[PDB]
């Protein structure tokens, strides 16, 4: 079994100058994002909304309006950097959800113990023509 | 925004260039007023009919 | 809230896994292909649709297949 | 007069336009000396369009209300008439050039297509095969029917790529 | 001179060079043979 | 956030595109939540009623407007003398220049001259006084409350037909070809005779007499003893004048063909006698098929029976009767197919044999009326091959279209796509080289080299209609032909002098110039057509999207990948066959404009020698005709004109609008509306309201919907604005 | 023309009145959340 | 025993939805294990995705 | 926040460090005078309805088609003055 990170509150954000692409008005009432990784060195890294921060030694803690800018600055630190990462969804209300390396090993790699859904056991070619699904309010291939 | 409103229709409007602008130009900002007035109206009526 | 979809001619080389940028496409077990691997899709509500996935598919034809439906403030893609 | 035009040898309008032409061109010669390179090369201009005049009179095109040639696009309206080359002689000419051009250009392809690289050929053209299948192609006409009866120049529909419907 | 003529072989060159002498005789054609409205033979 | 309660996935949308795709998507009831077929049918049934009353209210207001604000008291007395007036004109804007310069046709205040033709029809259908134009408006109006009632009843469950009585096919027929199409025709006759021949005679009939006066001396009992010649006694004299009794007659049913001398229209005569010849042939058509009578046709083993041996069609029309009755695309795209080509028939014998009284006098109204139905056409045909690719998208079924000609159309798709390419590309090649040839040779001070292939087909139809001018002598234009012969007491004096006449519209002298747009026009179709076709038959799939019908008629692409799949669904196609569209009806209205400027004129040379080259074309005709156009308003004064130049800068900004939308895409807006949305969520004042829907940039679909839009719309408005601008000032 | 007041009263109700009403009216409409 | 069309044989692609349809192609492998689509086929023209080689059944490829 | 250094996250103070912040909105009772604040709720009493203040807007449209009746010609305007002759057009026409 798998058990998923806390979201440790009180660490640190890399050093940066402040930007306008950052948190809006979408934060406050949807959904913010945030992204914690292990640095071993004080470095440069780019922000994805923009611009140039330093991450610092130890843990780094920056939140964004996006899971997409997560996701692109998780996969700048393992390319450039080797360095990986947790994503956490962070609702208003104060529930936090763990997002994208969610049973512990990359999406990429298989893990024997995920939910193989979505996953369709005819070709393309074999889902039904639109006519034998009419006034349904599905497409052909999720039957 | 009632005071501001008067100034252009009084030098710009239609009717700048006879005595009586005055009046009907405080009849158009009568009419601004009234129009802005449902635009407030629309916004207040469609923004606040719950709670969050 | 796009549809995604995995069907049998999946090989399972992990590209379209690689290429998603919101996490949307995993790999899990399977024994229909020589990799033992096909992918999946249980995070249909983070994709975005930029069908970066079908770009990466190598199979003839494509076999991670992105229908874009219903759109909500995540499939727009939208910081605001 | 095969459809209400009469010839250009008769048609006052063509001798009009003709006379005007020649006029404008005897208007820009009054400005330099006789024997200047402007006005040989005037002198040559005129010579020309009455030659063009006369070639056009003399060949038996037909003028409409003013004298302007038209041409007839009907076998038989054409040939019993004979105005078979403002048409159909063009026409039987253009075939043969155009299956000529076809023909080479199809006859490299299925050259270079059974090569060991049939995509570089394509770019860097064999030019001692090309300029041979450019001659060859002169007999295009005979050897695309003989062709077409031996079965050999069309492709069976099942070897043929479609899209699913 | 193997290269270059593979270099004067290819489609660039042949093209233009295919050109320049079809437009070429076509222009000495109508040089020699102006106003050909028609095939009158 | 509920606004698109048809469509619950549209309204869980939190931007701006839940209400621009709830606009769009309200009348595609196919695709709505929760919708069975009888519902369908029924909303569909309902909304013709709300189309039906529609359509009568703006022909009430039409009348009204007339009747109220008109002059068609003084243009009944003064036909080629009066402008007609559509409606009074009260706009607050107006300087005192404008208010004098729109009072033209002896109206009290400005007013609009109408170039819809109604007055010349009215005239014509016997319509003589305002008070009979109010009449038919009120009428209108309580016929079209009428249908809005009928519409609203059954909507109710006790009055909602059921769906087996939509697709009874054989009754619909029966009844339409019967009743809508025969009875509709003998009324329609029964009008002309007893009203419009007498009021065509100077002789008044109403409501309060026309059951004591009689249309025909000899009343009834001709057409009861089979005696029916005596209904064509004595036509209309050439001497005889419009609207009186001078020089008039007894027959009601003549068959003179031809036009009248005055009016340069056809004889209402012969509209009675064809309208009364009409209705009996299409009653007789209407008791074709099989209902509750044991006596008629079962459609569906007509087309079982249509299947040729040896295999040629496949399985022949195996199941199109499912195929036709179970889709409501396939019968929406015939009938819009019928329907266009039947507005292009219309727009095309009004200007050569026109109908009304003092019709082609009105050069305005003949110009209008033409390139109205002519682009009208166009779109409709344009909508009649959407709905087809929609069907095969949609209602396509394979397996019961196995083996028939459906599925035989389908297998070699290609051979239909590339030879329309051949054709399209053989027809810009060719009409495209001779225009630049023709250009060339003229600027070269060489006309005499011009290429000018003669039109001697079209000449030798028009030889073949009786036309003497090109020295045929074939069939009609000999009168010692059998064809000539058999209706020489008949049908061929009028229509022969008619055809001779070169003061007319009937069949036009044609030549080089007229080859050459005639091939422009040809290429024009090809490739709306090959656009449209290829559209609807890779509808379903192809090469590079092998299972496009699962992602249905519309959806902006398939992404970047496979080199690019821009403009891929058969939407696009229709997109890209919109703009042929325009401008295959562009050249064609060019054409009869131009042609039609010449005649008038008395000019015909002015199109003889300069429609062969397209420098005539842009400055004998567009640059000449618009100086009128744009001299509406100047810096020394504006004139009547001033509001077609307004339309006409109006269109070309409506024009460049769209292709706005047209080129640049949706990123770079989406980009710039988040850069806004920054702005606007953290401006101090400006934070204390926020937008209920998010801010987005229109979708692709939508865009490119709304390119086209703005397209067709300046493409109209420009058209509409210098055709009535450079028709009217000059006429 | 007769009644030449009516277009004075009626043409102001068609673009402003009605059209103001309507669009106000639409606009209440497409986020009445709970219809 | 072997399954499929052997090695290095010349097939005909009957898959209907496939960019090769009816078209030339070379056997480089068929597996053994039971994989749903275990002959690679080559070909000589690529797709539009730019790939050159794709895997198919059993009764969607016949040889010659 | 608890941003006592670089810490700018913080579950138990959420309110902080998601970004809702008044920019320029201050909490103060004192800002109008006596007398003036009870005039203008007056003034404006039963009208902060919202069928009221719909039915301010319904006379405003009264005036505005008040105009059009009594209005349009008082200011002029050349859309209700009279006209001066006419003109005859490009042929035989009126
Ligand atoms: C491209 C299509 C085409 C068209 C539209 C025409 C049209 C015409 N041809 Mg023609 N023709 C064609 C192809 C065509 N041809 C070809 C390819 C040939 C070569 C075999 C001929 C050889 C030909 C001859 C020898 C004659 C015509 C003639 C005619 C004219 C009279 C036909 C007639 O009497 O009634 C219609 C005939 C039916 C059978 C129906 C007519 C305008 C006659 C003519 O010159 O007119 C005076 C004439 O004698 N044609
Ligand atoms: C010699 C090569 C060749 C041949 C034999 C053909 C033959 C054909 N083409 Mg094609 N075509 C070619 C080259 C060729 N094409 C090239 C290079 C292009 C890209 C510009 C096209 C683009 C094209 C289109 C878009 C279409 C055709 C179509 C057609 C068919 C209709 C007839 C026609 O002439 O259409 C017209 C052909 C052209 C407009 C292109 C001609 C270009 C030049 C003149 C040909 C190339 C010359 C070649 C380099 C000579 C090599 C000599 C050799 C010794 C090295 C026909 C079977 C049509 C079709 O599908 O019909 C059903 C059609 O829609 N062609
Ligand atoms: C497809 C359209 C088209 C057609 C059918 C023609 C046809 C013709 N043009 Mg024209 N032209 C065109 C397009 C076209 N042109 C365009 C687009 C332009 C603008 C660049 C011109 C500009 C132009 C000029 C300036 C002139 C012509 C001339 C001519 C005539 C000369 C015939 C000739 O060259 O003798 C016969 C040619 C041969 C026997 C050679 C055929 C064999 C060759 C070697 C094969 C070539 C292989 C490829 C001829 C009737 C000339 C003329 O005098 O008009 C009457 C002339 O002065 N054209
Ligand atoms: C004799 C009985 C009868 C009659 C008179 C009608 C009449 C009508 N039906 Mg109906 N129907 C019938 C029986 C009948 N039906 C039966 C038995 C069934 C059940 C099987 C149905 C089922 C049915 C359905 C489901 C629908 C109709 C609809 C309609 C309306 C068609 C739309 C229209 O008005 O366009 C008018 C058509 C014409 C005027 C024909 C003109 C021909 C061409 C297009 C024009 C050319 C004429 C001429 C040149 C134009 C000059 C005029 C110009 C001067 C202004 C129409 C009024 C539709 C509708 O609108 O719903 C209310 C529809 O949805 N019917
Ligand atoms: C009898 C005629 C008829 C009927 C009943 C239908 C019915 C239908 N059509 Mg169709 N269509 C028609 C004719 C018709 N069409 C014609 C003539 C064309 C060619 C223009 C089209 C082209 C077409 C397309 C491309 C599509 C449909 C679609 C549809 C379906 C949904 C309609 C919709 O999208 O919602 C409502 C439609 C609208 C609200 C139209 C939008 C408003 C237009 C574009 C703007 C008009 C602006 C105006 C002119 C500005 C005034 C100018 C002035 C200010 C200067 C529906 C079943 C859609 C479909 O099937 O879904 C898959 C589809 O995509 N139609
Ligand atoms: C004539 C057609 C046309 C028009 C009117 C516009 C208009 C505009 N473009 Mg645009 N563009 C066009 C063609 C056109 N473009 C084409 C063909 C392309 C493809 C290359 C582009 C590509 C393009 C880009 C890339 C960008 C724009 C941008 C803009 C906006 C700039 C803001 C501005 O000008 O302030 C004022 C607005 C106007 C002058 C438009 C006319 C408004 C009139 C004059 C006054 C309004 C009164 C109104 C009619 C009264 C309401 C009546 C009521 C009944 C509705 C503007 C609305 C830029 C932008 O987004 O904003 C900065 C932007 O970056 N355009
Ligand atoms: C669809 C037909 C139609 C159209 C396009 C017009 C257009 C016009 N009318 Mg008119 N009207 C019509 C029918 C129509 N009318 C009918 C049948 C009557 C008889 C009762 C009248 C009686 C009438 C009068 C007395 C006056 C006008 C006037 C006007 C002009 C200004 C509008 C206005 O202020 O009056 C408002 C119009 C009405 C109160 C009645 C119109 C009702 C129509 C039938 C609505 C149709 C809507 C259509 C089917 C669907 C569109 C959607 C829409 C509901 C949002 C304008 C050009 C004024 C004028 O003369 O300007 C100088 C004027 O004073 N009309
Ligand atoms: C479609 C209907 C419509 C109508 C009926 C009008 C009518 C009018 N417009 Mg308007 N306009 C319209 C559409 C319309 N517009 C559109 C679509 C646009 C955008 C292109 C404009 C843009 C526009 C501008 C820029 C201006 C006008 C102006 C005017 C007024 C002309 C001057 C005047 O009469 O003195 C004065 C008018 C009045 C005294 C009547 C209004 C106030 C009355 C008394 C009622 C107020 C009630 C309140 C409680 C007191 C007039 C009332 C001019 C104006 O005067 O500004 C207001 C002017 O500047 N219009
Ligand atoms: C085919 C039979 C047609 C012959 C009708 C003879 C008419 C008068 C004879 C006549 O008009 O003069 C001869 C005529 C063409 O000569 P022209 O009239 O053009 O000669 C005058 C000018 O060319 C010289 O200035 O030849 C033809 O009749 C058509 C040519 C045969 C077409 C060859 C194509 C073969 C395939
Ligand atoms: C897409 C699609 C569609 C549509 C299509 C279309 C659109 C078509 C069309 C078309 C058209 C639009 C056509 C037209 C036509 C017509 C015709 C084809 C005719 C005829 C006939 C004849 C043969 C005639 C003769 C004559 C003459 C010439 C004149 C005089 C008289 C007589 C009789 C002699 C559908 C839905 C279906 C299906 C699906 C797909
Ligand atoms: S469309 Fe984009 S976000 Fe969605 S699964 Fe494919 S790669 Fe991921
Ligand atoms: S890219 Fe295609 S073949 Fe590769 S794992 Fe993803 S779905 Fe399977």
């Amino acid at each position: 079994a798998f058990t998923p990170p806390t979201l440790q509150s009180d660490t640190p954000s890399p050093i940066f100058g402040g930007s306008t692409g950052g948190l809006l008005s979408q934060a406050q009432v949807e959904e913010f994002h945030v992204i914690t990784w292990e640095s071993k060195k004080e470095q440069i890294f780019e922000m994805p909304t923009g611009g140039a921060a330093i991450m610092r030694q130890g843990p780094n803690l920056l939140k964004l309006a996006r899971k997409e800018q997560c996701l692109a600055l998780l996969t700048q630190l393992r390319t450039k950097f080797k360095i990986d990462g947790y994503i956490y969804r962070v609702f208003p209300n104060g529930e936090v959800q763990y997002l994208h390396p969610k049973d512990g090993v990359y999406p990429e790699k298989v893990n024997a113990g995920r939910s193989g859904d979505n996953t369709n056991m005819r070709r393309i070619g074999q889902n039904k023509e639109p006519v034998q699904i009419k006034f349904s309010g599905k497409i052909p291939a999720e039957f | 925004h009632g005071y501001l409103l008067v100034g252009p229709f009084i030098k710009l409007g239609p009717l700048r260039d006879v005595e009586n602008v005055a009046e009907i130009v405080g009849c158009i900002n009568g009419a601004a007023t009234v129009l802005i007035l449902t635009l407030c109206l629309a916004y207040g009526a469609v923004t606040f009919q719950g709670e969050g | 809230s796009h549809t995604v979809k995995i069907y049998d001619t999946c090989i399972g080389c992990t590209q379209c896994v690689r290429a998603c940028p919101t996490d949307v496409l995993e790999m899990v077990p399977w024994d229909g292909c020589k990799a033992n691997q096909i992918a999946s899709a249980p995070r249909t509500e983070d994709c975005v649709g930029c069908k970066r996935c079908e770009s990466a598919c190598p199979t003839d034809f494509l076999s991670v297949r992105v229908y874009l439906g219903s759109e909500t403030t995540r499939s727009m893609g939208l910081a605001y | 007069d095969v459809a209400g035009l009469t010839p250009c040898s008769e048609s006052k309008a063509f001798a009009k336009r003709k006379k005007n032409e020649v006029k404008a061109l005897n208007k820009r010669l009054k400005n330099y000396e006789a024997d200047s390179a402007p006005a040989l090369a005037l002198k040559a201009t005129i010579a020309r369009t009455e030659a063009r005049f006369d070639k056009y009179a003399k060949q038996g095109l037909l003028c409409g209300t003013d004298g302007l040639p038209h041409l007839i696009a009907d076998p038989g309206l054409a040939l019993r008439y004979g105005h078979a080359g403002d048409v159909f002689i063009p026409t039987i000419g253009f075939i043969y050039f155009a299956g000529w051009l076809g023909y080479a250009g199809s006859k490299y392809l299925q050259a270079v297509a059974a090569t060991a690289k049939p995509i570089e050929k394509e770019i860097i053209i064999d030019v001692p095969l090309a300029w041979k299948l450019l001659w060859e192609g002169f007999g295009w006409p005979l050897r695309a029917f003989a062709e077409y009866k031996n079965g050999s120049l069309m492709e069976d529909d099942a070897k043929i790529t479609v899209s699913p419907r | 001179m193997k290269d270059f003529t593979t270099y004067l072989s290819t489609a660039p060159v042949l093209t233009l060079l295919s050109v320049t002498v079809v437009a070429g005789l076509l222009i000495e054609i109508n040089r020699f043979f102006p106003d050909a409205l028609i095939a009158a033979f | 956030k509920l606004f698109p309660k048809f469509s619950q996935a549209l309204a869980q949308d939190p931007t701006t595109r839940r209400i621009w795709f709830g606009i769009a998507t309200a009348h595609d009831f196919e695709s709505h939540d929760g919708m069975t077929e009888e519902r369908l049918y029924q909303k569909i049934f309902a909304s013709h009623f709300g189309q039906l009353a529609i359509i009568f209210l703006w022909t009430s207001g039409n009348l009204f407007h007339v009747a109220w604000q008109g002059n068609f008291e003084q243009w009944v007395q003064d036909p080629l003398h009066i402008r007609p007036i559509a409606h009074a004109i009260w706009d607050p804007h107006f300087g005192q220049p404008a208010v004098e310069a729109f009072t033209r046709g002896g109206a009290s205040g400005p007013v609009n001259i109408s170039t819809s033709g109604v007055y010349q029809w009215w005239y014509t259908i016997g319509l003589r006084t305002n008070q009979e134009l109010y009449t038919g408006s009120i009428f209108l109006l309580v016929l079209a409350a009428l249908f809005l009632f009928a519409g609203w009843l059954h909507l109710q469950p006790a009055f909602q037909p059921a769906l087996s009585w939509f697709k009874n096919a054989e009754s619909r027929l029966n009844h339409h070809l019967a009743g809508l199409f025969g009875v509709s025709s003998l009324a329609w006759t029964g009008h002309l005779v007893h009203v419009a021949i007498p009021e065509s005679r100077g002789q008044h009939v109403g409501w309060d007499n026309f059951l004591t006066v009689l249309p025909h001396p000899a009343g009834l009992t001709p057409f009861f003893t089979g005696n029916w010649a005596a209904y064509a006694e004595n036509p209309d004299s050439a001497s005889h004048v419009f609207n009186t009794a001078q020089g008039s007659g007894t027959a009601i049913l003549t068959f003179l063909g031809g036009f009248h001398p005055q009016t340069q229209s056809l004889w209402l005569t012969d509209m009675a006698h064809h309208h009364l010849a009409i209705a009996v042939i299409f009653i007789l058509a209407g008791h074709m098929y099989r209902t509750i009578f044991g006596i008629g046709h079962s459609m569906r083993e007509i087309l079982e029976a249509q299947t040729p041996p040896s295999g040629s069609l496949g399985a022949g029309h195996k199941g199109l009767y499912d195929t036709v009755n179970n889709s409501l695309h396939f019968q929406l795209g015939l009938a819009l197919a019928s329907v266009g080509t039947i507005s292009s028939l219309v727009a095309q014998h009004m200007y050569s044999l026109p109908p009304y009284a003092f019709l082609a006098q009105d050069f305005t109204t003949q110009a209008a009326l033409y390139t109205h139905h002519q682009y009208i056409a166009g779109f409709i045909m344009c909508g009649a091959f959407a709905h087809g690719a929609i069907f095969f998208v949609r209602d396509y079924d394979p397996a019961q279209n196995r083996g028939n000609v459906l599925a035989r159309i389908l297998d070699h798709k290609e051979a239909l796509i590339s030879h329309l390419s051949w054709a399209s590309l053989f027809l810009g090649f060719h009409t495209l080289g001779l225009y630049v040839h023709n250009d060339v040779v003229q600027a070269f001070g060489t006309p005499e080299k011009q290429i000018l292939i003669e039109p001697v087909f079209a000449q030798w139809i028009q030889a073949a209609h009786g036309k003497t001018a090109y020295g045929f002598d074939f069939l009609l234009s000999s009168a010692t032909s059998a064809p000539s012969l058999a209706g020489q007491a008949l049908w061929l004096p009028g229509w022969l002098q008619g055809i001779n006449s070169d003061a007319n519209s009937l069949f036009l002298t044609i030549g080089p110039g007229d080859f050459l747009v005639h091939h422009a026009i040809a290429l024009g179709l090809h490739t709306t057509t090959l656009i449209l076709v290829k559209g609807a038959l890779d509808a379903r799939g192809s090469k590079l999207m092998p299972d496009k019908k699962d992602f249905g008629y519309s959806f902006p692409c398939d992404g970047p990948g496979r080199g690019g799949t821009c403009d891929i669904s058969a939407w696009d196609a229709f997109y890209l066959a919109v703009f042929w569209m325009l401008n295959t009806i562009g050249w064609v209205t060019f054409y009869w404009h131009w042609k039609h400027l010449g005649i008038w004129q008395g000019n015909v040379n002015q199109f003889n020698e300069s429609s062969t080259y397209l420098m005539g074309w842009l400055r004998d005709y567009l640059w000449l005709n618009s100086s009128q156009l744009i001299n509406g308003y100047n810096p020394f004064g504006m004139n009547s004109l001033s509001v077609w130049a307004w339309m006409f800068l109006f269109g070309h900004l409506i024009y460049a609008t769209g292709f706005m939308f047209l080129i640049s895409w949706r990123g770079y807006w989406q980009e710039l509306i988040e850069t806004l949305a920054w702005a606007h969520e953290r401006t101090p004042l400006a934070n204390l309201v926020r937008w209920r829907d998010k801010p987005v940039a229109l979708s692709i679909v939508q865009a490119r919907l709304v390119g086209l839009t703005h397209f067709s719309v300046g493409y109209v408005l420009t058209y509409a604005a210098f055709l009535i601008a450079s028709t009217s000032g000059k006429f | 023309m007769s009644a030449q007041f009516l277009p004075s009263i009626l043409v102001p109700l068609v673009g402003l009145v009605f059209p103001a009403v309507a669009m106000a009216s639409m606009f209440l409409y497409i986020e009445k959340e709970e219809i | 025993p072997d399954v499929g069309p052997k090695r290095g044989t010349q097939v005909r692609i009957l898959r209907p939805e496939s960019y090769w349809f009816r078209e030339t192609g070379k056997v480089v492998s068929v597996d053994q294990s039971g994989i749903r689509y275990p002959v690679v086929v080559r070909f000589e023209k690529v797709n539009y995705a730019g790939v050159s080689t794709n895997n198919y059944a059993l009764d969607e490829v016949v040889a010659a | 926040k608890y941003g006592e250094e670089s810490r700018y996250f913080d579950l138990k103070d959420l309110e902080n460090t998601v970004g809702s912040w008044d920019m320029y909105g201050q909490e103060d009772k004192s800002r109008y005078n006596g007398l003036q604040s009870e005039f203008f709720e007056r003034a404006a009493n039963g009208l902060s309805r919202r069928e009221y203040i719909l039915g301010l807007v319904a006379i405003g449209g009264a005036g505005i088609l008040a105009w059009g009746g009594k209005g349009a010609a008082d200011v002029r305007l050349p859309t209700v003055g009279p006209q001066q002759p006419a003109q005859v057009g490009p042929r035989g026409r009126l």
